[PDB]
């Protein structure tokens, strides 16, 4: 939530990993328990060891940690279905991203909210002729 | 490129003394020229059993055979 | 950021939200179709656009879209 | 029977007072 | 490649090719163009894209014909 | 390369003025003001 | 961030794009935040204005360039052999050869013979000496500030126009038909006879000389009671000479028809007397809408009553759709402006009407293909107003069942019968040429396809030409259209008999099939562009095309791919086509003028049939001086026209780099170069305050788009404007 | 062979053919009547 | 017109006395250059080509332009037809990929009675479908 508990994983660094925005506007980490010592390419380039237990990995975008999450949660026989996607400002907080409900998004579950869902079809989209001068968009409004 | 462009430019400037031929500034490839030296004294010194050069495109005289040139050296 | 607006066509077939990798969209519970769920997206801060919802959507002319708005740092996808 | 020089500098103060007139009609199109 | 095969085309034809006199006088086919006229941009346009082109455009009404509806087919 | 016009000393101080001095302040004003805030 | 001012969304991404998009949505007005609908029009009216006066300060330099750095006194003594000058040259990267070279028609200091109109105008309009035409450049900079004074004034609260007023469409219909068509070619009439038709007769008029001489010595009471062959009393004979007095019989309104003998030109009197025959209809049909007086017409009782049984609701509900939106209005002005754009410039080589330059022929050539490029660009704009009408300012609720939502109706069957007619053409003309230059190249031209284009012949047969036997309408002397006792009967036949001019060149056998490729490109720029403005709104890939706006990328690589889906990019395709169809226009043009010019007819009527005598005598031979413009040898003047050719070719191969690779390569790359900056020791000093990416989709299509066209415009303006200059200077 | 009436039936074989026949006829009747611009 | 026929031409005489044997017959140019003598040329000695629509020069454009509108239309009505009788017969995607060779040979055979079938789907509206049961795309 507010504190990473991991190690690092043996990997022998590489170029394509955290530039100048980490320590300036925000950086991403996850954070999951593994089974074994095993292998695991990881989207920075390159391959890297999984050490055993609860580890942790800094990476730079939200979608190289979600590549990532996809890659545990699939490309493995003990599926390492239990990772969390933290976000790290270099004030020092830390925003719990994913997955924040507690369930994974693809399964339903009581608690969530329908944001950003409208109540008719594309067809039944206004004009933009009526809302010509209003500033808003076709879509919003 | 912009060396082609900088010598184009002198051209059509009216000034060749400016641009990158041989009376003007010259850019002389010498590194390929002496291994075409190299290979000019190669018969005799470091290949004996040699009569000719590997090619007459390195430095030699001109073949002729039909009353057309089949190679002559590539300064 | 972009604006993803799901309409009320959409079956709740969840193809839309396993195909998204950046964890946008989630299935919420409805009363509306057979599966009686329909996706939507809270987080739509971290949606770059990448319209890879807008290809698994079995609908007549899909009922999930991802409208190109303003861009940021995390809608321009810059490690940077 | 050619120009002058002062008929050049003429030239160019009356022109000086277009350019003072569009950097108003610039400034006011900006606001 | 096209850069390549260029400057091959030109500098045999320029430096290399060309007919033999019994003197013992080199005539080349393009009278030795590629040594100050090979270093423009217009110089590889005119000398060499443009004089030489002319070989595939005067040519109809002879056996080098169907190249000439190969060069407006390549087009 | 000289004027036989009238005012020849013109244009001898116009074309580097609008070729360097106003290109030169006009980047450095929008340069100033594209990236301000 | 304060760049861009008007957009809240582009000033709050740190990227590099938001530069480039807040310069490309400086002018769409419409998508501004903050701006209602009457601040728009306040807006547009003060940018109007600017405008004006940027076009008054344009038409100034020119006059002042001709006065100061231009040999104009020294073209009016002989104009059939020096050559004008447009200005002088100035930079300091000239040698000796390129001064020795440029100190061209007569003048120590390195100068540029013009090639735009402006000399045979300024003497066909009546200025002697430097010093008048000083004094208009003088005027026009006054006239200038006054408009940008107006620009001004015209943003304050006080002097604001409401609304309904820029809504007040009949109240300025009328005077842009009476008050500003009609009244200034009244008052141009006046000039020519004052002043313009004067200086043709040798006596100087100035502006402390127009005020003691009439133009004609009867006075003008003749006009006032009737009467008026008076005014066509004695015209100027055969024997005239422009500019002095000899045979030239002092009458203002002369209707000759056909041509001045000695300057190759329309008469003077006669486009006086045209001018003030079109000012009086263009008076007189100023007076038709209704303003505050009642008597006149509303625009509304005339379209709602044109309805129809095939039409359908006719022209109802119609008025509103033009006037409340503006993108309409702006493609019905640049439709007709195009077409009128192109009217100029197929009536100003046919039908010159300026002293001597039917001789001077690199500034007709020039001219001619300004314009024609000109009208092209206006056409396509025109056409993508259209579209984007039909993105934003189309409402099928208001506009039910009129023209126009029945023309979206059967869009289908448009686009699809346009469709029809680019492959009729286009396989047929192609089968043409193919069939054609196999032939020759098999050294059978007699096997050659060579079609007789008899109804252009017809239309020469009925305007006078009687070279091909034709005896129709106008041809046969004894027929009813040709005794009617008109006064343009005899000087327009020999005119158009006269086997010297360019008016109803003598059309041969090729010309058939490159009217047919002509209509070809107009068939095909037509057929993307109302496919672009009719599936504006949506079809069977996106029907939410309004929603999205007028350009937009794509929208990803689902449902197929729809890569250039939006109306924006059928503005694209059709731009290419719109150069292509002007090249293939202007190639036509200057290779039969090249013909005519100089005399060798022969050469285009046995050669243009196939496409290597097009490859071989105009883009092959004529080039042959162009190139030349700087030798190892030496330099001569067309050395800047060989620089700008290559110039043209590097911008026209530019454009291909931003057209066939796309954006995804160009940010990968862009990536390891941000990587190489933040890694590099002594570059971490300077770092950037806006994040560097690549350029968006559409922002890198218009970029290639505008190398296209540029490069395209450079290198044929270097070659059309050189060989020309080379082979007659 | 009851693939081989089927392969030879697909349309490229099919058009092939029929490209084959109309290039053959055009031919013979441009050798036994060559050059015949018109009727 | 006035354009000079080819039988009086003095470019076209001096032209056809050297035109080039194109097949293997020897004196095929001779044969051609009294074939195209009843043609006109203009001042080149190339045979023009009057298509006007008289019918003294029918043979220049009439005579070939129907020909063509004859072979045309039998493609297009093998074309049509052909896929009429395969919109069902168990699965038309295999018979548009596969031909049924049989059945288009029936329909290249009996293809020549193309325009009066031409007139009969017209009439009997089989032709034309209406403006409504077309699949159109969206306003
Ligand atoms: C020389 C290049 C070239 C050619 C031939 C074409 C040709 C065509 N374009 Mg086109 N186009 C081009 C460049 C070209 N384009 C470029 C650079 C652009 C800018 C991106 C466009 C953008 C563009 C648009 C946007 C559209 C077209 C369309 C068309 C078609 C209708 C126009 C026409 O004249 O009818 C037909 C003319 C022809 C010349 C067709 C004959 C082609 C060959 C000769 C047929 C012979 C068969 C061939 C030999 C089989 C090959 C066998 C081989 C496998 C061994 C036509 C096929 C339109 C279209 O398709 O819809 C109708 C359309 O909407 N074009
Ligand atoms: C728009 C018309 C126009 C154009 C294209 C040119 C072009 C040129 N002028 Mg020029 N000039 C113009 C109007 C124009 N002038 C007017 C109206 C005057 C009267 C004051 C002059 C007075 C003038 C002098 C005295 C000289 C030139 C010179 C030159 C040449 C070098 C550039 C230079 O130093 O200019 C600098 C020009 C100025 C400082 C004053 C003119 C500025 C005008 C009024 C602004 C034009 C507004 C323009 C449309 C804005 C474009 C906006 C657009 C980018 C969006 C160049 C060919 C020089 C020359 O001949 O060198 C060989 C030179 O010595 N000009
Ligand atoms: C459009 C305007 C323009 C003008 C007027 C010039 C002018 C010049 N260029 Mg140039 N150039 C231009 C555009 C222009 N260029 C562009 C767009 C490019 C890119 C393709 C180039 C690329 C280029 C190259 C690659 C070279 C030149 C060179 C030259 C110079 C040739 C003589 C020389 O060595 O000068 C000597 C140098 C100078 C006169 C520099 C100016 C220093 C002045 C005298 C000091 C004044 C400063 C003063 C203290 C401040 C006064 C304050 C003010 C308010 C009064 C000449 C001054 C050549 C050169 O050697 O220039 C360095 C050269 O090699 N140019
Ligand atoms: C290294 C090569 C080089 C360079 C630097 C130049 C430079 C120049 N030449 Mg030149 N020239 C060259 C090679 C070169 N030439 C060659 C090889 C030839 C053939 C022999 C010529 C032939 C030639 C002629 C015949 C003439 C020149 C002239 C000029 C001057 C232009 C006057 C000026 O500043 O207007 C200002 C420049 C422009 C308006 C062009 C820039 C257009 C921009 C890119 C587009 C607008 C951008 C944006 C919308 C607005 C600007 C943004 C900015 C304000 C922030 C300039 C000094 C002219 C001269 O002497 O001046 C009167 C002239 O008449 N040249
Ligand atoms: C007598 C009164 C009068 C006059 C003279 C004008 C004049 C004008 N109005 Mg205007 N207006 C008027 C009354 C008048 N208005 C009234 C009563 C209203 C009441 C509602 C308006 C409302 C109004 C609006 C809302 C707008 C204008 C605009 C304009 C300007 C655009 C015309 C232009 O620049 O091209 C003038 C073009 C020509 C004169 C000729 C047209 C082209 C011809 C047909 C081509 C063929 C011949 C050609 C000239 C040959 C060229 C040869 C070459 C050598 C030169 C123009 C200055 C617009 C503006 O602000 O623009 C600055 C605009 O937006 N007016
Ligand atoms: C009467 C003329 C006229 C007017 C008033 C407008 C007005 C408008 N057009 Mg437009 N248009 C016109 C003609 C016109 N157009 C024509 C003739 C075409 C066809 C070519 C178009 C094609 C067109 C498109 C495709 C679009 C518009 C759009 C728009 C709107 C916003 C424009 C904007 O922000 O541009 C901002 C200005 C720019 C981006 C500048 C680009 C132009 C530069 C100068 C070209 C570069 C040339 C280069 C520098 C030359 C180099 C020379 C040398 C140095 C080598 C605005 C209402 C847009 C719209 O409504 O939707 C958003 C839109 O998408 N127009
Ligand atoms: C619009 C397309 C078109 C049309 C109407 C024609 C029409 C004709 N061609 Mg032809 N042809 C075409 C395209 C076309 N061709 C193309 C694209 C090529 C290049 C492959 C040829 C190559 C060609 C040859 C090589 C010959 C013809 C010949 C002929 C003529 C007699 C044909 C025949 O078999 O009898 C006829 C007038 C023949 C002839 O002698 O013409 C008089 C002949 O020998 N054509
Ligand atoms: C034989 C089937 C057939 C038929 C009856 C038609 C009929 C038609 N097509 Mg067409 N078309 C066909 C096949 C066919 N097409 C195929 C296979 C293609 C892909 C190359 C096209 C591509 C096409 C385009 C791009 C366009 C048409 C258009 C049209 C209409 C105008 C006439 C025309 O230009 O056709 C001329 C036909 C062509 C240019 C292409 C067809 C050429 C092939 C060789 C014909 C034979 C096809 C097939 C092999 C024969 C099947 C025989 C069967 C026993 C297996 C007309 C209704 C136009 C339209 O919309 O009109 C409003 C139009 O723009 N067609
Ligand atoms: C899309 C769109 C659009 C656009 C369109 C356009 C752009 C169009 C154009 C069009 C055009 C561009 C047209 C034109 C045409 C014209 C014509 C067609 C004319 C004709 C005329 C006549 C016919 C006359 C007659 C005559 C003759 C011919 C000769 C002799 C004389 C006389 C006079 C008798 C708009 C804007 C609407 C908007 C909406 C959408
Ligand atoms: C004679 C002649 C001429 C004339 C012509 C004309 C003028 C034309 C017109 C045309 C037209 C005016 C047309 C119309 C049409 C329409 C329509 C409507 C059509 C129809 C069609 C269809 C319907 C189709 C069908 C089909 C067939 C038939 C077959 C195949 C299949 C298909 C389906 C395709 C000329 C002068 C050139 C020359 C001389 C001769
Ligand atoms: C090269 C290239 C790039 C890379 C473009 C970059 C990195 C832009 C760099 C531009 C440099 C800085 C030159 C810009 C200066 C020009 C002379 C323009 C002047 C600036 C104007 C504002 C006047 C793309 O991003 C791209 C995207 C989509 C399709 C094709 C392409 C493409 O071809």
């Amino acid at each position: 939530m507010t504190e990473l508990s991991g190690q690092p994983p043996k990997f022998g660094g590489s170029t394509g990993g955290l530039l100048s925005k980490a320590n300036r506007e925000e950086k991403y980490a996850i954070t999951w328990t593994s089974a074994s010592e095993q292998v695991f390419e990881m989207p920075t380039g390159g391959a890297a060891i999984m050490n055993e237990g609860e580890n942790l990995l800094y990476l730079a975008r939200k979608e190289q940690c979600l590549a990532l999450g996809t890659q545990l949660r699939t490309k493995f026989k003990p599926k390492i279905q239990d990772y969390k996607i933290y976000r790290v400002y270099p004030s020092g907080e830390v925003q719990y991203l994913h997955p924040a409900d507690g369930v994974f998004p693809e399964k339903v579950n009581e608690g969530r909210e329908a944001q950003g869902t409208k109540t008719r079809r594309i067809g039944q989209n206004p004009e933009p002729v009526t809302i010509k001068f209003s500033g808003k968009a076709p879509y919003e409004v | 490129f912009g060396l082609y462009i900088h010598n184009d430019t002198m051209r059509a400037l009216g000034r060749p003394q400016d641009m990158f031929s041989d009376t003007a500034i010259q850019l002389q490839p010498i590194f390929a020229q002496w291994v075409q030296h190299l290979h000019t004294l190669a018969p005799g010194a470091t290949a004996p059993n040699a009569l000719a050069t590997a090619s007459y495109a390195f430095g030699g005289e001109t073949i002729a055979v039909a009353g057309k040139v089949a190679m002559m050296p590539i300064t | 950021s972009h604006s993803v607006k799901i309409y009320d066509t959409c079956i709740g077939c969840t193809q839309c939200v396993r195909a998204c990798p950046l964890d946008v969209l989630e299935m919420v519970p409805w009363d509306g179709c057979k599966a009686a769920q329909i996706a939507s997206s809270p987080r739509t801060e971290d949606c770059v656009g990448c319209k890879r919802c807008e290809t698994a959507c079995p609908t007549d002319f899909l009922s999930i879209r991802v409208y190109l708005g303003a861009e940021t740092t995390r809608s321009m996808g810059l490690a940077y | 029977m050619a120009l002058s020089d002062t008929q050049i500098l003429a030239a160019l103060v009356v022109a000086l007072l277009p350019a003072f007139l569009a950097f108003r009609l610039s400034t006011e199109l900006y606001k | 490649l096209s850069v390549v095969i260029f400057h091959f085309s030109w500098k045999m034809q320029s430096d290399v090719w060309g007919t033999v006199s019994p003197d013992g006088s080199v005539t080349h086919v393009t009278l030795g163009n590629f040594a100050q006229s090979a270093i423009t941009i217009n110089g590889w346009l005119r000398d060499f894209l443009w004089a030489q082109a002319a070989n595939v455009i005067n040519s109809y009404g002879s056996a080098l014909s169907a190249y000439g509806i190969m060069f407006l087919a390549g087009h | 390369m000289d004027g036989s016009y009238a005012a020849s000393y013109l244009p001898w101080i116009l074309i580097p003025m609008v070729g360097w001095l106003f290109p030169a302040v006009t980047m450095g004003l929008l340069f100033i003001h594209i990236e301000s805030e | 961030t304060k760049f861009p001012k008007f957009s809240q969304d582009l000033a709050q991404d740190p990227t590099t794009r938001r530069i480039w998009y807040g310069i490309a949505t400086a002018h769409d007005f419409e998508t501004h935040d903050g701006m209602t609908e009457e601040n728009l029009y306040q807006k547009i009216f003060a940018s109007h204005f600017g405008h004006i006066a940027i076009i008054f300060l344009w038409t100034s330099g020119t006059l002042f360039h001709v006065a100061w750095q231009g040999n104009f006194e020294q073209w009016i003594k002989d104009p059939l052999n020096i050559r004008p000058i447009a200005h002088a040259i100035w930079d300091p990267h000239f040698g000796e050869g390129a001064v020795n070279a440029f100190t061209q028609a007569g003048a120590s200091n390195p100068v540029n013979i013009a090639y735009s109109g402006v000399y045979h105008w300024f003497y066909t309009i009546g200025m002697t000496t430097n010093q008048e035409l000083y004094s208009g450049a003088v005027f026009l900079l006054v006239l200038a500030s006054l408009f940008l004074f107006a620009g001004w004034l015209h943003l304050q609260p006080k002097f604001r126009p409401s609304l309904a007023w820029f809504k007040n469409a009949e109240s300025r219909l009328n005077h842009h038909l009476a008050g500003l068509f009609g009244v200034s070619s009244l008052a141009w009439a006046g000039h020519l006879v004052h002043v313009a038709i004067p200086e043709a007769r040798g006596q100087h008029v100035g502006w402390d000389n127009f005020l003691s001489t009439p133009p004609h010595p009867a006075g003008l009471m003749p006009f006032f009671t009737g009467n008026w062959g008076v005014y066509a009393a004695d015209p100027d004979t055969a024997g005239h000479i422009f500019g002095t007095s000899e045979g030239a019989g002092t009458a203002i309104l002369t209707f000759l028809g056909g041509f001045h003998p000695q300057t190759e030109s329309l008469w003077l009197t006669d486009i006086a007397h045209h001018h003030l025959a079109i000012a009086v209809i263009f008076i007189i049909a100023g007076h038709m809408y209704r303003t505050n007086w009642g008597i006149g017409h509303s625009i509304k009782e005339i379209l709602n009553a044109h309805k129809g049984p095939l039409t359908g609701a006719g022209h109802t509900n119609l008025y509103d759709t033009i006037n409340n939106s503006l993108h309409f209005q702006l493609g019905l002005a640049l439709a007709s402006l195009g077409v009128i754009t192109s009217l100029v410039a197929q009536h100003m080589y046919s039908l010159p009407s300026y002293a001597f330059i039917a001789q001077d022929h690199t500034t007709q050539a020039a001219l001619y293909t300004h314009h024609q490029y000109i009208a092209g660009f206006l056409m396509v704009g025109a056409f993508a107003h259209g579209a984007i009408f039909f993105v934003r300012d189309y409402d099928p609720v208001a506009n039910k069942d009129n023209v126009l939502a029945r023309m979206l109706e059967h869009k289908e069957a448009l686009i699809s019968h346009l469709s029809w007619v680019s492959l009729f053409l286009g396989f047929h003309t192609l089968g043409l040429y193919v069939h054609n230059d196999v032939v020759v190249a098999f050294g059978t031209p007699e096997k050659q396809i060579l079609i007789e284009p008899v109804f252009a012949q017809w239309i020469q047969a009925t305007s006078g030409k009687a070279l091909y036997g034709f005896d129709v309408l106008l041809s046969n002397p004894d027929s009813i259209a040709s005794t009617t006792g008109a006064a343009w009967l005899p000087g327009w036949l020999d005119a158009i008999n006269s086997g010297t001019n360019s008016l109803f060149l003598t059309i041969g056998p090729g010309d058939f099939l490159v009217h047919h490729a002509i209509a070809l490109g107009l068939h095909t720029t037509a057929l993307i562009l109302i496919k672009g403005a009719l599936d504006a709104r949506g079809s069977k890939l996106m029907p939410d095309k309004k929603d999205f706006g007028y350009s937009f990328p794509c929208d990803g690589p689902g449902r197929g791919g729809t890569c250039d889906i939006s109306a924006w990019d059928a503005f694209y395709l059709a731009m290419f086509w719109m150069l292509n169809t002007l090249g293939w226009l202007t190639f036509y043009w200057h290779w039969k003028h090249l013909g005519v010019w100089s005399g060798n007819v022969a050469q285009f009527n046995e050669n243009s049939t196939y496409l290597m005598g097009w490859f071989r005598d105009y883009l092959w031979a004529n080039s042959a001086q162009l190139i030349n413009g700087y030798n190892p040898y030496g330099v001569n003047n067309l050395s800047v026209w060989a620089w700008m050719f290559l110039f043209g070719h590097l911008v026209w191969a530019t454009g291909f780099m931003f057209l066939i690779s796309w954006r995804g390569y160009w940010q990968e790359l862009i990536e390891t170069i941000v990587w190489a900056h933040e890694r590099t020791p002594l570059a971490n000093l300077v770092r950037w305050k806006d994040k560097p990416v690549a350029l968006s989709i559409v922002q890198a299509r218009l970029v290639g788009l505008a190398h296209f066209t540029v490069g395209y415009v450079l290198t044929y303006a270097a070659f059309l404007i050189a060989s020309t200059a080379g082979k007659f200077g | 062979m009851d693939g081989l009436k089927s392969f030879l039936s697909t349309a490229p074989v099919m058009i092939m053919a029929l490209l084959t026949f109309t290039a053959g006829i055009l031919i013979e009747f441009n050798r036994f009547y060559p050059d015949l611009l018109f009727h | 017109a006035n354009l000079t026929p080819c039988s009086e031409n003095p470019a076209y005489l001096a032209k056809s006395k050297n035109f080039l044997n194109t097949t293997n017959d020897p004196n095929s140019g001779k044969i051609r250059a009294e074939r195209y003598a009843s043609a006109l040329c203009g001042p080149e000695g190339y045979p023009h080509l009057i298509v006007d629509g008289r019918f003294t020069h029918a043979g220049d454009f009439l005579i070939p332009s129907i020909l063509f509108l004859y072979i045309a239309g039998w493609i297009g009505w093998v074309g049509r037809s052909y896929l009429i009788e395969i919109r069902e017969s168990k699965n038309p995607e295999m018979q548009e990929v596969v031909i049924n060779v049989p059945l288009a040979i029936k329909k290249m055979l009996g293809g020549f009675l193309w325009p009066l079938a031409a007139v009969g789907e017209y009439t009997s509206g089989k032709l034309v479908m209406k403006d409504s049961e077309i699949p159109t795309s969206p306003r």
